[PDB]
């Protein structure tokens, strides 16, 4: 009875946390992203 | 012989522990070194082979604060360090810390340590848990430790000592939540349930004992007395004794309704001198008046179904029949009909210690009526009402699902209140 | 929950950190030193809560000062305190941020984040229960805001569990030293509400406004608007360092006072309200001081409480007086002003009372309230936002550090539906 609602929690403060850190994750990917592109077109206008 | 194994619960309950384990150093002859100069005494107090009394409890706290001033204070030699258990982190006023998050690390230790006082004992009775409603570990840690405490001990008998809260003396906004969650997850463990209303003690402190701005110290030094009042029968053997099943037998006519009214009486301020001494008529009088009760609820609308009148002192049968013979001639005074026998009475020896350098005046003979109301149903309402104000608007409902706790899990403590009041209300019914 | 681990960021975050150190240093009676010379059992009580204590008698602030800039480390070096401080605590850069989020969130600020980190977790990894974080920045400027916010993202990133508190200053055209503060405050307001648990709304034009119409200063300084702050920051964190019942950790605190997530912007208000050269002063009551909590002249965020509704109130009372007596007056405030309180959340009013006054005064008053009125700060910010990007004015400053225009479009609709969100629960009844 105490298993079957402690593991139930275990698994809903994991997915509180899972959805925590993929979806604050994505928030570095995005600041890697614009950070590349930063000196990407400063250099494509030396291209020109 | 017939042992009772004491646990205190987060800061209400430790500090409760507290004032009750010295009220019985008291009344015992204990010193706080555990050393003494009846017998019954050793249903509370094991004895080492040293001849030291070490009381028959484990303090538990998420935090360490309250507890080490157990252990630095006045009766830090009467407990041994092993039933003194703390953690480093609170619950943080959310039950679903204490009872998921931070309860699980300390669980484990807990039971532990209560299986080894258990294995001291040859007849052991059961458990009486103290806790608040209110404080993340007093809600969230006691039911975690009251569902691991069936699954341990069978049908062993387990009793509250429950603090309902008070804004005047409340910590939490989410002390509703933390009640309801609480109830729901205890009803099912506890055999039977003693509450005191925070305000009542409040009231009583500043109205009776002339206390501006009652602290926990006043408050707990009261709160003492009554549950020094119900376990007097246990730790002393009197003329008229009730043990754990008896109690429950004369007060539990259902499981699920299992919360006597407590009324204490006489509350006499430390100064005066001639406002004592009261006859035995005038202090059971003083157990109808609401004023004297340790639950806010209006009896008079509502009906009885078991009075319980635990005497202490200088009092005679005779005094006791004559009493509630005059209150019987006060109609006011109604019981459900399936019940006839009303009153139980037992008388203690023993007239009612007090604290040196209290707030309570010493008296030659005191009273404790507990008593199965279903007014009390009137507390749980109160309670309802401010979770539903809150649960409406899901208000703070993310700090305890943050902690793995489910929104069903809300509803359904919810709902098993509403079927709790549906109880008392089924009760109160004429077949 | 003990330890509570202090980071002070950019040019504003370092002056008002600086004072805040100087300010509690002297309540706990310890010296520039690191020494205790107090006489009172209750300055040490709880004083692991901000310092850690060094060989000997020696106590030393748990803080982490950061700049991308080197002379404000000099300033707070040379300053009364400055020797205070763990010396491997000073993490700076040499190429400043210009005033420009962009800098310090993604260029010039990620190549520091690193060594801040490195301090941060030397410091965490020494505690035996951290609580959790305090940062102490300005939201106008480029390493407070930018680098400060991607110091939040950093941290929770590896403290995910631990409670993220900040004290974040807002810019005032009336006291601005740049014309895009408005662009720089709304992308970090954008990071704070998603990232922190608690943030302390110390705003600039509340402060201005108070130096100039009740402190009579006819030209306020840094200086002047300081002294409200560290008087603020002493008072909302007098439940956090001294033994008490309520609000005593920062979990505690934000439990009580944050019904909703993304409502977590405090509107902090103090009474007496008093000037650095005022040690004068003969005056306040308990009613006196219990008057002041509805009064708009004493906010440090500048919004009329009475304009909104309080969602959480703690109120904390300093120096000798009587408890009933701030119980009675309290439920006077409450039960008279029925109507600036939300139905639906019952004692949502809380009080504390410390006994240790803050220097220069006798008595003290201390609010920290959840309020809907916090909206108007907002939508001033998102007003003078929508000015300037509507024209796409200096937006090539940020543009040129490599952000996007959607990056300013979002931190401008999630600003917005805070504002929106605060209005929701305004107008919500208790009619079930
Ligand atoms: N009568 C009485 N009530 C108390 C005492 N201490 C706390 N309470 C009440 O209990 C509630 C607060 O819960 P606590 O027991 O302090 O908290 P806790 O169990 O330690 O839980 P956490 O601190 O959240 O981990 C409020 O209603 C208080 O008024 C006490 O010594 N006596
Ligand atoms: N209250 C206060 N505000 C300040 C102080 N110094 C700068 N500011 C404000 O902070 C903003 C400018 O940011 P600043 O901290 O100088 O830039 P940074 O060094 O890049 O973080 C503006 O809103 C200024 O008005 C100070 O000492 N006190
Ligand atoms: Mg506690």
């Amino acid at each position: 009875k105490l298993a079957q609602k402690m593991e139930s929690n275990k698994e809903n403060r994991e997915a509180h946390f899972a959805a925590m850190l993929e979806r604050l994750q994505e928030k570095d990917k995005h600041a890697e992203e614009v950070r590349q592109r930063a000196i990407e077109e400063n250099n494509n206008w030396i291209k020109m | 012989m017939r042992e009772c194994i004491s646990i205190h619960v987060g800061q209400a309950g430790v500090q409760i522990g507290n004032a009750c384990w010295e009220l019985y150093c008291l009344e015992h002859g204990i010193q706080p070194d555990g050393q003494m100069p009846d017998d019954s005494f050793n249903t509370f107090f094991s004895e080492t082979g040293a001849g030291k009394h070490v009381p028959r409890a484990v303090f538990v706290d998420l935090e360490p604060t309250v507890i080490d001033e157990v252990r630095t204070g006045t009766y830090r030699q009467l407990f041994h360090p092993e039933q003194l258990i703390t953690g480093k982190e609170d619950a943080a006023n959310n039950y679903a810390r204490g009872h998921y998050t931070i309860g699980k690390e300390i669980i484990d230790l807990v039971l532990d340590r209560i299986r080894k006082l258990a294995d001291q004992c040859t007849g052991l009775q059961g458990f009486l848990v103290f806790h608040s409603f209110g404080g993340g570990t007093g809600s969230g840690f006691t039911s975690l430790l009251m569902e691991r405490l069936s699954v341990d001990y069978g049908k062993k008998s387990k009793l509250e000592f429950s603090i309902y809260p008070a804004p005047q003396v409340s910590t939490a906004v989410v002390e509703p939540y933390n009640s309801i969650l609480t109830t729901h997850t205890t009803l099912e463990h506890s055999d039977c349930a003693f509450m005191v209303d925070n305000e009542a003690i409040y009231d009583i402190c500043r109205r009776n004992l002339d206390i501006e701005r009652p602290t926990y110290t006043n408050l707990n030094r009261l709160i003492s007395q009554i549950v020094s009042s119900i376990t007097a029968s246990l730790r002393f053997d009197g003329a008229l004794n009730v043990d754990l099943t008896e109690f429950q037998t004369n007060l539990v006519p259902y499981p699920r309704i299992h919360f006597p009214l407590a009324t204490y009486a006489p509350v006499i301020s430390a100064e005066k001198a001639y406002h004592e001494q009261l006859s035995v008529a005038e202090i059971t009088n003083a157990c109808f008046e609401p004023a004297n009760q340790m639950v806010k609820c209006d009896p008079r609308h509502g009906k009885y179904m078991a009075c319980c009148l635990l005497y202490r002192g200088d009092v005679v049968p005779k005094d006791v029949n004559a009493a509630i013979a005059t209150i019987k001639t006060k109609r006011s005074i109604q019981f459900v009909d399936w019940c006839p026998t009303g009153f139980k009475v037992g008388i203690n020896y023993q007239p009612p210690t007090v604290v040196p350098g209290g707030d309570l005046a010493k008296v030659q003979r005191a009273v404790c009526m507990l008593s199965n109301t279903t007014a009390i149903a009137e507390a749980w309402a109160r309670l309802d009402h401010k979770f539903d104000l809150m649960y409406a608007k899901r208000a703070f409902v993310h700090w305890y699902v943050g902690e793995g706790m489910e929104e069903g899990e809300f509803s359904e403590a919810r709902e098993d209140m509403a079927a709790l009041e549906k109880d008392y209300e089924e009760v109160g019914v004429d077949s | 929950m003990r330890e509570i681990v202090h980071i002070q960021a950019g040019q504003c975050g370092n002056q008002i950190g600086a004072k805040f150190w100087e300010v509690i240093s002297d309540e706990h009676g310890i010296d520039p030193t690191g020494s205790y010379h107090g006489d009172s059992d209750l300055q040490l009580e709880r004083i692991n809560v901000y310092y850690n204590e060094a060989t000997g008698n020696k106590y030393v602030p748990r803080a982490i000062l950061v700049d991308l800039e080197p002379g404000t480390m000099d300033s707070v070096r040379s300053g009364p305190f400055g020797q205070i401080f763990r010396p491997d605590n000073f993490v700076f850069g040499q190429s400043g941020a210009g005033n420009n989020w962009a800098k310090g969130h993604y260029t010039e600020g990620a190549e520091l984040v690193d060594s801040v980190l490195d301090v941060v977790r030397k410091e965490s990894e020494s505690c035996d229960c951290l609580q959790g974080f305090q940062l102490t920045h300005s939201l106008g400027g480029g390493t407070g805001s930018g680098m400060g916010t991607l110091l939040i993202s950093k941290i929770r990133e590896e403290y995910p569990d631990r409670i993220m508190n900040t004290f974040s200053v807002m810019p005032s055209p009336k006291v601005s030293d740049t014309v895009v503060e408005p662009y720089n405050a709304t992308l970090s307001v954008h990071q704070l509400v998603e990232n922190t648990d608690e943030t302390y709304s110390i705003d600039n034009e509340a402060l201005y406004d108070i130096c100039f119409r009740t402190l009579k200063l006819t030209t306020p300084t840094y200086g002047d608007l300081n002294h409200l702050v560290s008087a603020t920051m002493s008072g909302v964190t007098t439940c956090l360092r001294f033994p008490g019942q309520l609000n005593a950790d920062l979990r505690k605190l934000a439990v009580n006072m944050v019904p909703f997530p993304r409502l977590h912007f405090f509107m902090p208000g103090f009474a007496p309200l008093t000037s650095r050269g005022s040690q004068q002063y003969r005056a306040l009551t308990v009613p006196e001081l219990t008057q002041q909590m509805f009064d708009s002249k004493n906010m440090m965020a500048a919004c009329d409480p009475r304009h909104g509704r309080y969602l959480t109130v703690a109120a904390i009372f300093r120096g000798r007086m009587s408890m009933k007596e701030v119980d009675e007056q309290m439920l006077n405030v409450q039960n008279k002003n029925s109507s600036y309180f939300v139905e639906w959340i019952p004692n949502n009013v809380k009080t504390a009372v410390c006994d240790i006054p803050p220097r220069g005064l006798k008595m003290s008053a201390t609010f920290i309230g959840n309020s809907t009125a916090i909206q108007e700060l907002f939508k001033r910010i998102s007003e003078q936002f929508t000015a300037m990007f509507r024209r796409k004015a200096f937006l090539h400053w940020y543009t040129g550090e490599g952000m996007d225009e959607m990056e300013f479009t979002e931190a401008e609709s999630n600003m917005n539906d805070l504002v929106s969100e605060y209005q929701q629960y305004q107008d919500a009844t208790a009619d079930e």
